[PDB]
C-alpha cells in the first residue's frame, strides 16, 4: 500500500525488497 | 629482364634496366575528374601536357651526409619555360589539379656504395632555411640549387632572428626525417637500382588548387647512406628526374602570370 | 521508484541555439487565423535571387544605380566589381543584405545590366569575369582571356551575365578581415567593345543600370550576425 | 544571355546558359525562414530594485524599466506612458556621444534584418540575471492587449505580480540557475504582425502615432525582485510575408 | 627472410615466416583514429576581467586573451592582430627560463602526435572556470571566417556578445556547475584542414605569412564575465589523410 | 507529470572520456565535401607497420640511420637493441612515436636491415634475438643459442627480421620507470658471421641501414599521454 | 527549423505550439 | 569511436553531427 | 553480483565493462 507509480521499479525486486521465502 | 621497364607519356618515354617496380602512393591515381567546385567546364586531356619533363637535379659527392636533401616544389618546378605546354597552360589558368608520376635517375657502379631516399610529400616545407627572412612568392617555390643540411629542420625553422630563435623550441615546418620513410617512397641503393619510380594522386585542402599560392606536393631526394668510392672510380655522380603531371585539369582561364 | 541521474557538467547552461523547445505557459491557444494571406515565402534564398541595385560612383563620388557610356572605347573598364559578397559596390543589394547573415556561399551570381539610352543608340560591351591568381585584368586583351560575354544593344534591353562559381573550395566566405583565397574571387569588369553610336539629337551619355542577385544554383549557409554599425 | 528587366522578372541563370559549364548546386536548408529565426537573440533588458514581497510600481532608471513590451521592434516609454510602448524610431541613450547603447529596447538582429512586411510566430522568451547573486524574482506575463492590473497587494507581504491568473513565474533559491525560459503562443488580435512599418493609425479619430499598428505585440513582462535581467527572443514556427527592403548600410 | 626495401614497401611478417612459430594476434580496436582522438584534451585557456553586462573589448593579460581561435595548432596574437591568429611556431611565455608554459595556445597532445597531413572532424568544446566562485559568463561562438562583430552594446547594461544570432551560451548562478560544453560542426570552407604545415600563402599577392592556410580553423570563442577558463577539444568523427612524420623527440 | 530523479553523487563532473556526446549548437550544417580526397587511413596501427629509421651512434656520438661493417668479424655485436618500444635507439621511429601514446603492446616486431655496400661486397651476418633471464649474450656462441637468422648478402638487398613475441604476459608495457619483466624483453644483436669481403677498389666500410616497425600481428592499446618534453 | 530531437515532445502539440486554424 | 550508449541520441543525426555529403 | 536495475545499462557493454577474451 502506497505505491502508485506506473513505470516498473528501477531496481529489481530482489534488491528493492527483501526476498520472501517459505522454510517449508 | 623483369627489371627492364619502359613508360610512354605523350611524345616521351622513360626506360630503365634496373627498376624495382612503381610505387603508387596511397594506392591511388589521379583519374582526371573535373573539380566539383568549378562551374566552367575544365580544359583537360591535353596530350602536349601529359608527358615527362626531364631536369637535372644535383651532384652527389662524398661530403653529403645522411638526410642532406634536395626539394622539388610541384607544380612550380615545371611552371617555368621548360614546362612546355603544361606550363604555358598552367600559367593561364587560375586553378589546376593533377597527380604526379616520377622517375629519378642516378647511376654509379658496382664499386660505388651509398643510397638515396626518393619520396613525395604533401605540404612539405619548401622555403629557404638559411635566413630569418619571410618567404616570398619568388623564393618559397624554387627547386633547391644546393643540398640542404638536416639539423635545422628537425624542430622546424622560425623566420625570426637568431636571438629570438632561442625562445622558439618548435615551428610547424618541422620535419622529423627519421620517419621520412612514412611518405610514399623508394630507395635508390647504388648496388641495386639506378632509378626509382613513384606516382601520387591529387591531395589538397580543397577540390582544386590556386597553384600561384600553393605548392602542394614536393619531390624530395635525401641521402640515407653517404657516397663512397675508391681512388680511380668515376667521381662525377649526378641525380636527374623525369616528372609527369598526371591527367592535369585546368579551370578558370585568364591572362597569363608575370 | 526514483530514477538515478548523472547531472552533466553543464547544468543550468542556456544554449541560445539548442535544437530543443522549452515550457509552454499559455497553451491550447489558437493562433489568430491568417488563411486569407498572400505573399508568404519560406526560404531566404528567394530574396537573394531578386536582382537589386549596385552602387556605382558618381563623378562627384555620389552613389548611383548605373554607369555612363558614350561614343568612345576607353582602354580601361567602365566599371569593376570584385566578386565578394563583401564588395562595397553591392553592399546594399538584397543579395549582400542576406549574405551578411550567413557564413558561406556557393553557386552562380547574376549581374544584370539594363541599357537605358535612347532607342536610336547602339553599341557593344564585353563583360568579363577574371578568376584570381594573376591580378586584375589591365587591358581588353587580358579581360578577354577570361570568362566573357559580348552584349549587343538592340530590341532586348538587358543582359543577364553569370559569374560562374570557380573556386578551389566548395564554399566561399561571405566576408573577411583581410582578403584570402577563400573570400575574394576575382573581378567582373565591363568594357566598351565598340563605341556607343547614335544619330544627331541624342544625348551623348547613356546610363546602364546595374543589379546583382544569386543565380539558379546559388546557396548560403550557417546563420550568423554581421559586424554591427550605427545607421546614418 | 539577353533579357528584358522591364518585365519585372528575369531568369535565374547558372553558368551553363552562356558558357560550357555545369550546374553546381549542393543541398542546403539553413536559409529556411523557420530555421534562421529559430534561435535566441538578445532583445531586451529589465531592471528592478523592489523586493519580491511588495507592490509592483512602474519605474525607470537610466533607461531601464521594470517591465517590457514583448516585440522585436523598438519599444520604450513614449511621451510619458505608464509602461513602455512600441517606438517608431531608435535613439542613443547618451545625449552627447552619438554612439550606442540606445535608450530603446529591440532585437537588433531582427531590426537589422527583416526583409518582409508581415510575420507570424510563437515567442520563446529567456530571462537571465546579470550577476551571480542568488535569484529571487517573480515575473508576470500579460497577453497582448490584456489588462496590466498594476494594483495594490490584496494580502500583506506578497508579490502583487503573482496575484493573478495570468501566466507567471517564480524562481528563487540556492538550487536555481538564475534564469527563466518559456514559450508563449501568438496572442495578438491581428492575423499577422507588421515587421517594420504600419502605414496608418490605431484608433478611429486618427489621433494615435502614425506608423504604429494596434496591438502589434506578444504581450508584456512585468518583474519584481532585485536585479538586472537580460531578455532573449526566439521565433518559433516563423512565417513571413511580402518581401521588402532591409535596413540600409553605410557605403564602405 | 630476404626482401628489397628499395621497392618502397616490404612485407609485415610474424614469427612464422622465418621460425617455427604461430601468429599471436588478439582483436583490438583502440588504435582506430576515431576512437583515439575522441576524448577531451586541454587545448586553450581564456581570461576576462569584464563583467557580463558590458561591451566586449579584446584584451591580453600575461599572455591570456579574452577570446580564442578554435584550432588544435598553436595560436596567439600575431604581430599585434586584434584577435589571436594561427601561429607558425611555439614560444616560451618567459623571456628567460626557457621552460614552459608557452605563450601560444594549442592542443599539446595533437601537436606532439599528428602523424597525418590533413584532418576532418567536428569539434566538441568544453570550457571550465578555474575556481569555485559562482560563474556568471557569456560566450559567443563565431563560425570559421565569419564577422567577429566587436561592436558596441545596442542596449544599456547588456552583454554585447549575446547581441547576435551567432550561437552563444550564457551560464550563471548558484545551480550551475561552472562549466560549459557543446559540439560545433566543421565550418571551414576548406574540404580538409592542414594538421601541421601549409606550404603556401593565403592571399593572391602572396604577402601573408607563408605556412598558414586560409580559414583553417573551427571559428572563435569570445568571452565576457569575470574569471579564467580552461578549454578542451574533443575531435568527433575524426578522419585523417596522408601519413607524415611526428614531432622529433630528443635522443635519450 | 514530472519524473522523480536521484541526483548521483558526481553531479556536474566533466568526464574527459565519457563515451557520450554533448549539445549541438550549430546543427543541420553540411561538412564541406571532401569526396575527392585520397590517402585516408583509419587505424593508427597502419603507421606502426611502416618501417622507419633507428638511431645508431656515430664514432663521434652523433646519431645515424646505419651501422658499419668491414673485412673482419668482431667478437662483439655490431649493434645491440634492447627490445622495448622505449629503447632510445628507436625513440624517433614511427613505431615508437605511436607506441608512446598507448599503454601496452603485443605481437611481432620487424627489424629491417638494408645493405648499402657495393655490389661487389659479400658477407654474412647473424641476427639474434635473446629473450631475458640470463642477461645479454656475451659471445656469438651465446647469441646463437637464442632465436636467430643468418643474413647472406647478394642480389636481394635487405633482410626482414622478426623478433617473436615471447612473453610471460599477454601484453607488455610500452614504457617504464625501472625495467620490469613486463616492460623489457631481451636484446636484438647483429653479429658478423663471416667478414664483409670484396675486391680491390672498394671502400672498406659498408653501411647497413636499420629500421623497425610492428609486424603482422602487432597491436597497441589504451590511449595515454607520454611524458612531456621541450622540443629542441 | 531547428528542432532535432528524436523523442516526441513531452507537452502535447496543442500546448507546445499555438493551434493553427483556418477561418474558411 | 568512443561512443557506447545504447539508447539513441536525443538530438537527431543532422543536428548532432555535421552532414556528410559528396559533391559528385 | 549486486546489480539489480531492470532497465539496460546506458553505456554499451564494451564500454561499461572490460572485454573478456580468450587467447585460445
Amino acid at each position: 500500500g502506497n505505491e502508485g507509480v506506473i513505470i516498473n521499479n528501477y531496481y529489481s525486486n530482489q534488491y528493492q525488497n527483501s526476498i520472501d521465502l517459505s522454510a517449508n | 629482364s623483369d627489371r627492364v621497364s619502359s613508360d610512354t607519356a605523350g611524345n616521351t618515354a622513360t626506360n630503365t634496366q634496373s627498376t624495382v617496380g612503381r610505387l603508387f602512393g596511397f594506392g591511388q591515381r589521379h583519374k582526371g575528374k573535373h573539380p566539383a567546385s568549378c562551374a566552367d567546364t575544365a580544359t583537360d586531356k591535353v596530350l602536349a601536357a601529359e608527358r615527362y619533363y626531364t631536369i637535372k637535379l644535383a651532384s652527389w659527392t662524398k661530403t653529403q651526409e645522411s638526410f642532406d636533401h634536395i626539394r622539388v616544389p610541384l607544380p612550380h618546378a615545371l611552371a617555368g619555360e621548360n614546362g612546355g605546354v603544361f606550363s604555358s597552360t598552367l600559367r593561364r589558368h587560375y586553378l589546376c589539379k593533377c597527380g604526379w608520376r616520377i622517375q629519378v635517375q642516378c647511376n654509379a657502379s658496382q664499386f660505388h656504395a651509398g643510397s638515396l631516399l626518393v619520396f613525395m610529400a604533401p605540404e612539405f616545407d619548401t622555403s629557404n632555411h638559411s635566413t630569418e627572412v619571410e618567404p616570398r612568392a619568388d623564393t618559397a617555390f624554387k627547386v633547391d640549387a644546393n643540398w640542404q643540411k638536416h639539423a635545422q629542420i628537425l624542430t622546424g625553422h622560425a623566420y625570426v632572428n637568431t636571438t629570438t630563435k632561442v625562445n622558439v623550441p618548435l615551428a610547424l615546418n618541422h620535419q622529423n626525417f627519421w620517419q621520412w620513410t612514412t611518405y610514399p617512397h623508394q630507395i635508390l641503393n647504388l648496388r641495386t637500382n639506378t632509378t626509382c619510380d613513384l606516382e601520387v594522386p591529387y591531395v589538397n585542402v580543397c577540390p582544386t588548387s590556386s597553384w600561384t599560392q600553393h605548392a602542394n606536393w614536393t619531390l624530395v631526394i635525401a641521402v640515407l647512406t653517404p657516397l663512397q668510392y675508391s681512388q680511380g672510380s668515376a667521381t662525377t655522380i649526378e641525380i636527374t628526374a623525369s616528372i609527369q603531371p598526371v591527367k592535369p585539369v585546368f579551370n578558370g582561364l585568364r591572362h597569363t602570370v608575370v | 521508484s526514483p530514477f538515478p541521474v548523472t547531472v552533466r557538467e553543464h547544468a543550468g547552461t542556456f544554449f541560445s541555439t539548442t535544437p530543443d523547445t522549452t515550457v509552454p505557459v499559455y497553451g491550447n491557444t489558437i493562433s489568430t487565423p491568417f488563411d486569407y494571406m498572400c505573399g508568404e515565402f519560406t526560404d531566404l534564398l528567394s530574396l537573394c535571387k531578386i536582382p537589386t541595385f549596385l552602387g556605382n560612383l558618381d563623378s562627384n563620388k555620389k552613389r548611383i544605380p548605373y554607369f555612363s557610356a558614350t561614343n568612345s572605347t576607353p582602354a580601361t573598364p567602365l566599371v569593376t566589381y570584385q566578386v565578394t559578397l563583401s564588395c562595397s559596390c553591392m553592399a546594399n543589394s538584397m543579395l549582400a543584405a542576406v549574405a551578411r547573415n550567413f557564413n558561406q556561399y556557393r553557386g552562380s551570381l547574376n549581374y544584370l545590366f539594363v541599357f537605358t539610352g535612347s532607342a536610336m543608340t547602339k553599341g557593344k560591351f564585353l563583360i568579363s569575369y577574371t578568376p584570381p591568381g594573376a591580378g586584375e585584368p589591365k587591358t581588353l586583351d587580358q579581360a578577354m582571356q577570361a570568362t566573357y560575354a559580348i552584349w549587343d544593344l538592340g530590341l532586348n534591353s538587358s543582359y543577364n551575365f553569370t559569374v560562374p562559381f570557380i573556386s578551389p573550395t566548395h564554399y566561399r566566405q561571405t566576408s573577411y578581415n583581410t582578403p584570402t583565397i577563400t573570400s575574394v574571387d576575382g573581378w567582373l569588369t565591363v568594357w566598351q567593345l565598340t563605341p556607343l553610336t547614335y544619330p544627331l539629337g541624342v544625348p551623348n551619355d547613356s546610363h546602364i543600370l546595374t543589379l546583382v542577385s544569386g543565380g539558379d544554383d546559388f546557396t548560403l549557409r550557417m546563420p550568423v550576425t554581421f559586424t554591427k554599425y550605427v545607421p546614418q | 544571355g539577353v533579357d528584358n528587366a522591364e518585365k519585372g522578372k528575369v531568369s535565374d541563370d547558372n553558368a551553363s546558359t552562356d558558357f560550357v559549364a555545369e550546374p553546381v548546386k549542393l543541398p542546403e536548408n539553413q536559409t529556411r525562414v523557420s530555421f534562421f529565426y529559430d534561435r535566441s537573440t538578445l532583445s531586451s533588458v529589465l531592471q528592478s530594485t523592489s523586493d519580491v514581497s511588495s507592490k509592483f510600481t512602474p519605474s525607470t532608471a537610466k533607461n531601464l524599466q521594470n517591465s517590457i513590451l514583448l516585440t522585436p521592434l523598438p519599444s520604450d516609454i513614449v511621451n510619458n506612458s505608464v509602461l513602455p510602448e512600441q517606438e517608431r524610431w531608435i535613439s542613443f541613450a547618451s545625449p552627447t556621444t552619438q554612439k550606442p547603447p540606445y535608450k530603446t529596447k529591440q532585437d537588433w538582429n531582427f531590426i537589422m534584418f527583416s526583409p518582409f512586411t508581415y510575420y507570424k510566430c510563437d515567442l520563446e522568451v529567456t530571462l537571465s540575471k546579470n550577476d551571480r547573486e542568488t535569484i529571487s524574482s517573480v515575473v508576470r506575463y500579460v497577453p497582448c492587449g490584456a489588462p496590466s492590473d498594476l494594483s495594490d497587494q490584496t494580502m500583506p507581504q506578497t508579490p502583487s505580480l503573482a496575484d493573478t491568473r495570468d501566466p507567471h513565474m517564480w524562481v528563487v533559491g540556492q538550487g536555481t540557475t538564475n534564469q527563466i525560459s518559456f514559450v508563449i503562443p501568438y496572442t495578438s488580435p491581428l492575423s499577422v504582425l507588421p515587421s517594420v512599418w504600419f502605414n496608418g493609425f490605431s484608433n478611429f479619430d486618427n489621433s494615435s502615432r502614425f506608423g504604429v499598428a494596434p496591438n502589434a505585440d506578444f504581450g508584456r513582462l512585468l518583474l519584481q525582485g532585485q536585479g538586472t535581467f537580460s531578455v532573449h527572443y526566439r521565433y518559433k514556427k516563423m512565417r513571413v510575408f511580402c518581401p521588402r527592403p532591409t535596413v540600409f548600410i553605410p557605403w564602405p
